[PDB]
């Protein structure tokens, strides 16, 4: 069971500390503030649950930057707008499942620093094709993770794989990823959650909306630079 | 038993790479354009200028290195051939944003605190070590968010990744003989910690702002077939044949 | 190599001891 | 004062070389290390993850077609599925690899490789499989009964939905070399080939067209000497905007 | 003799270097060092004294009338006297102060900050304010209620005509850049705002324009680095009498 | 726990910056004007005819410092193009008020106890250390007072202050073809020790005899207005607006 | 550094050890 | 060899040196010092004189 | 609000702990189902998936 | 200055050791 | 000659001891 806060998940289990390295607080001598962050525990520390996806056949991908999909939900985007800076960690747990008759993969991998790229112009993405917020995104070209790179060697990032043969889960626990110690919630994303259909669904029975929902629990929520919201 | 010490990530990326090359006149520039270089190039350093080093810098997404900077400068002549002159170039270091010169002779070349150097054509060539500037504790080689607090922003391209302007002219005067020099700038990183490794881009470059991709129109490294396309997958491409 | 005749610990060489 | 004499390699700038030179910035205090995750000091590591292979490099497989395998009922008996070619350092299914695209910054290489194929049919297709390692000088072989005398595994889509293939490190030489030279000694490395063990059987309401993702790692003896620059990329003109990073 | 070769950067002269160079006039005895007050060993000695801001940087405000700020008696309830730009590295209020002259010789800076508003009333002038910080991300808050929700104190008139708001150094960077581009996360600072807590009630035989004189200063966790030239200074022609050092 | 060690006066003001540049003609001055450069130029060192090393060090009231001086000479030719010279020069140190050469030939120039030094263009630049020479303890960078003891001396100018003349000239003799020969000094100012800062000079120098101040016509950097103006005490300039 | 091999006490490097 | 590089200065006779130089005649006897009456070791020894 | 995440795999039950979460030590029973005092909350169910 | 690489004593710098 | 003031083994003078 994945209990944090008052939000639970009976899992029945294989999880992913990122990079080895599990969530924790800002070490006093890695600080960088001189004012003592706040740190609201149960508040933020706990499975916000975002929108399903149809995990469709024609279906390309989803990604959510975070904490892009979090900035307007419950006490962490209380937080978030209130304060100008955070340090959190991530232990997204990605729901999908079907029948014992449905095939298909994700590569739910979780990007850190995904700096998307533009297909066939100059321009770079402006704000809206990359702060979508809650409702995520969608790939345009999956198999180059929409920056020129290769989906095949998306397996040095911190992945989980959900074979709808074998699990039904994957939890990835990310831990604080940026080169700063806090940063500011509104203009930058350190992961990016990418569930991708590597394999596509396939079955022969009935025909069901096989949605995939995702968990992202925040974790070890340190947030500093109080002031009114935006 | 084998020795694993040249895939170091200190002895992967620490090759003296091509990051910037500029032929710019030098001549009378009485008559000559707005755009052109008058004797003098402003450069804001960045690793993305060659896909050689970029490629290899890209592999991970936060680099803390100390850039060291060689500078190699090298002249040519634009009807009659002459003998190559011992020009005697300034180099200086503009931070990233700071006040570059506008001439050639301007009172910003008197480099009261920015770090100059200054060198001839035929010394040995100017190698500065210029180190870890950034605010953070590593270089967003990616940077997934803007810079600016406002929405019009620059995406990717964190300031605090940006090493600084290097601003390099010519300290002699207008001869009257119009030649090319050619400034070939060769960044080392070295004292590397390298974090986060990422897939390798297969796909070219288009811009060095932001990572833009369009792929080749045909396999290899195309946007639908990075790998280059066989008969079926049971077809065997470079099978002995005896 | 340990020639470092520079006050400035980052002016040394590449650290490629691993 | 002190007697010298400049040596042959005198005054020239050599890219790789390793000398202490002169900061530009004096009593320069740098950020201090904040403890960021994943540190690499080694590419090795960066080898060592295991990424997807290309296998279905073919025409009409569009995009993300060319990862999976689509492996099917087969009313014959002991047929081929696919074969994989070796050449880590030459173009085919592993260049496009954690494996392979570090390699390719490199020449010479040695050590183990580490194949995982992960079936991605339903919970209900069962089946078995072979996967055939052939070390080379022959050809490619074609019927099971040429390829299982090398290195082969029987593989189950019981419980088992994931193999460890290792390739062994089977060579003369020390290392391997890179040339255009394909089927040389010193840069061949064998065969991979995957055959029906059984057949693929699926009840009515699972998919018969089942998908099998091809993994490949590197192992803990893998090396790789001889640095070189990376074919994979090259540009032949400067790219957009390099001149506004001098206006 | 010695088998030398010169490296690259051989012959260069760098102007920030550090290397013992040839003595003009030898055994040379220099004047002996007679203790004259107040050495500064580091330049931020010079930077943790407090200045005055020029926060009437306002048309028709002439000369020294910059300095103060003056506040009236107001009518209204909870009305806005002053905003400060934070922005050390930039043109502002802060850039004609010890803290900001100082700064503008470097890039990159760090540490808390010292505002010391001094007030220069009547003793029998007798009110209250609110001296809100605002750290950064939002607009410039101009009601009382969205600014006290940041970093505030509040000062009375009574005994205290003078107070210490410590900007703190709140940023997820260590340091903070300079850039043409005022609105960076990694250049810009906050927002000091200033509001009638009360009001100011002055008697018959007080004058109503009362003025406020503000300090700036830093803390001891200060720090500057990347030392650049000043842009607070510059010359387009050489100056009166330069030639007259040489003829 | 950041270092501290970069704003160190010691570090502040070592920054070798140009304190001396003249492009003098080098030709036959058989029938040139008595005000132009016969070959050879004096100059009193101060550091005050390039403002930013000298704002730096007017920053302070009393400085001690080791001067580095470091002569950088460049050259370049005055129709036709041919090749640079390998010129000797010769930069004899005279003290403050002495007698300079009048010739670029005199006998002067013999140094029989004046410091010289004889460098060539294509050598590295001649640096040599000028010691702390006050006959005070410290450089008035700013003297409250006169020289003389009549009432006709020149006010701010102490000569304890002055260095010395830094006589120039070009060993070669004239070559029949004009070349513009650039001297470039670069005083870098060591084991710095500093008393008594002051307020950093806002307004624009107008000589470097004194502190005299004229201002910009219109903020930033005026008289009326150093910082530049805004439109109220309640209006912030780079507001963020979403 | 260290390297002074002239006769003069003001010859040395810049005196940056603070 | 001894990776070296030249510094500023390099190649610049200056009159007030102080360098050890190549002996033109080497493996030379000087004449012994014999002891000359009045040796000034220092010239304010010849200021004080009157 | 208090939320638990139930697969239909291998667990077929759960064990759903509404907490004890009131102000006043007790709970009242009276005509009015929307008084502080006598309202518990609210258990829903949603599709997880 | 102690740098004497020559084998002749009259070699050496200007002895200024007073 | 004992002089090898790179960090590659083989990058010394040729050991012609024997």
């Amino acid at each position: 069971q994945l209990k944090l806060g008052n939000s639970a998940i009976v899992t029945q289990a294989n999880y992913c500390c990122a990079y080895g390295e599990w969530p924790n607080y800002l070490p006093d001598h890695e600080a960088v503030a001189i004012d003592k962050p706040t740190q609201p525990e149960t508040a933020t520390d706990r499975f916000y649950t975002l929108k399903s996806v149809k995990w469709e056949t024609g279906s390309t991908g989803w990604w959510w930057k975070l904490p892009d999909a979090l900035n307007n939900i419950g006490m962490f985007g209380q937080n978030v707008q209130h304060h100008y800076l955070y340090r959190s960690g991530f232990l997204i747990h990605v729901q999908c499942n079907a029948t014992k008759f449905h095939q298909g993969a994700l590569l739910v991998v979780a990007i850190p620093e995904h700096q998307r790229g533009a297909h066939n112009t100059n321009t770079s993405p402006g704000f809206d094709d990359i702060m979508k917020g809650e409702e995520g995104g969608t790939f345009n070209h999956p198999y180059v993770l929409d920056d020129g790179t290769s989906l095949a060697c998306a397996t040095i990032f911190p992945h989980q794989w959900i074979n709808l043969r074998t699990n039904n889960s994957a939890t990835i626990v990310l831990p604080w990823m940026n080169a700063a110690p806090m940063d500011f919630p509104l203009r930058h994303n350190q992961w990016t959650l990418a569930i991708i259909p590597v394999v596509p669904l396939g079955t022969r029975t009935t025909s069901s909306m096989v949605p995939i929902t995702v968990s992202i629990a925040p974790m070890c929520c340190e947030f500093n630079g109080l002031r009114h919201a935006i | 038993q084998h020795g694993v010490s040249e895939t170091l990530v200190e002895n992967f990326l620490s090759r003296a790479a091509l990051v910037s090359k500029r032929s710019f006149e030098y001549k009378d520039h009485t008559s000559s354009t707005a755009r052109a270089d008058k004797n003098f190039f402003k450069w804001t350093i960045n690793t993305r200028s060659f896909v050689q080093l970029r490629r290899k810098l890209e592999l991970f997404t936060y680099l803390r290195f100390d850039a060291e900077i060689t500078i190699l400068t090298t002249v040519a002549v634009n009807n009659t051939y002459v003998g190559l002159p011992d020009l005697t170039l300034q180099a200086m270091f503009v931070p990233t944003g700071a006040l570059t010169p506008e001439k050639q002779d301007s009172f910003h070349w008197q480099s009261g605190s920015n770090a100059s150097v200054f060198f001839k054509i035929s010394d040995p060539p100017a190698r500065i070590t210029i180190p870890f500037m950034c605010i953070n504790s590593a270089y967003s080689v990616f940077y997934d968010g803007f810079a600016g607090f406002e929405k019009n922003g620059l995406y990717g391209i964190n300031p605090a990744d940006t090493i600084g302007n290097l601003c390099v002219r010519i300290v002699n005067e207008h001869q009257p003989v119009g030649f090319t020099v050619t400034v070939r700038v060769y960044m080392k990183p070295k004292h590397i910690k390298a974090w986060a490794p990422r897939p390798p881009r297969t796909l070219p470059y288009m811009s060095i702002a932001n990572a833009n991709y369009k792929g080749k129109e045909r396999a290899p490294n195309a946007l639908s077939a990075i790998i280059g396309n066989r008969d079926s997958v049971k077809t065997m491409p470079h099978n002995i044949v005896n | 190599n340990q020639i470092n005749f520079y006050k400035d610990s980052y002016a040394a060489s590449a650290s490629k001891q691993d | 004062g002190v007697p010298t004499y400049l040596l042959p390699g005198s005054g020239q700038f050599l890219t790789t070389d390793d000398h202490s030179s002169a900061p530009a910035l004096p009593c320069f205090n740098p950020t201090p290390e904040m403890h960021i995750p994943g540190q690499v000091r080694n590419m090795l590591e960066v080898v060592q993850v295991e990424s997807m292979m290309e296998i279905n490099n073919t025409e009409s497989a569009v995009g993300m077609e060319r990862l999976k395998v689509d492996i099917s009922a087969l009313t014959d008996v002991d047929q081929l599925l696919f074969n994989i070619p070796l050449d880590i350092q030459l173009d085919g299914p592993l260049r496009n690899t954690l494996v392979g695209n570090i390699s390719r910054y490199y020449t010479h290489w040695s050590g183990s490789l580490e194949m995982t194929f992960m079936f991605c049919g339903s919970f209900m297709a069962a089946g078995k499989l072979i996967l055939c390692y052939t070390p080379p000088g022959g050809s490619c072989p074609t019927t099971r009964e040429t390829a299982m005398l090398g290195t082969h595994i029987v593989w189950d889509f019981g419980l088992q939905s994931s193999v460890t293939l290792i390739i062994p490190w089977i060579s003369g030489s020390h290392y391997r070399m890179f040339n255009n030279d394909a089927k040389s000694t010193n840069a061949n490395v064998g065969y991979v080939t995957c055959f029906m063990q059984t057949n693929l059987i699926v009840p009515s309401e699972s998919s018969d067209t089942c998908s099998l993702i091809g993994f490949i790692a590197a192992k803990d003896d893998f090396s790789l000497r001889l640095m070189r620059d990376s074919p994979d990329i090259g540009q032949l003109d400067h790219l957009h905007a390099a001149e506004a990073a001098y206006q």
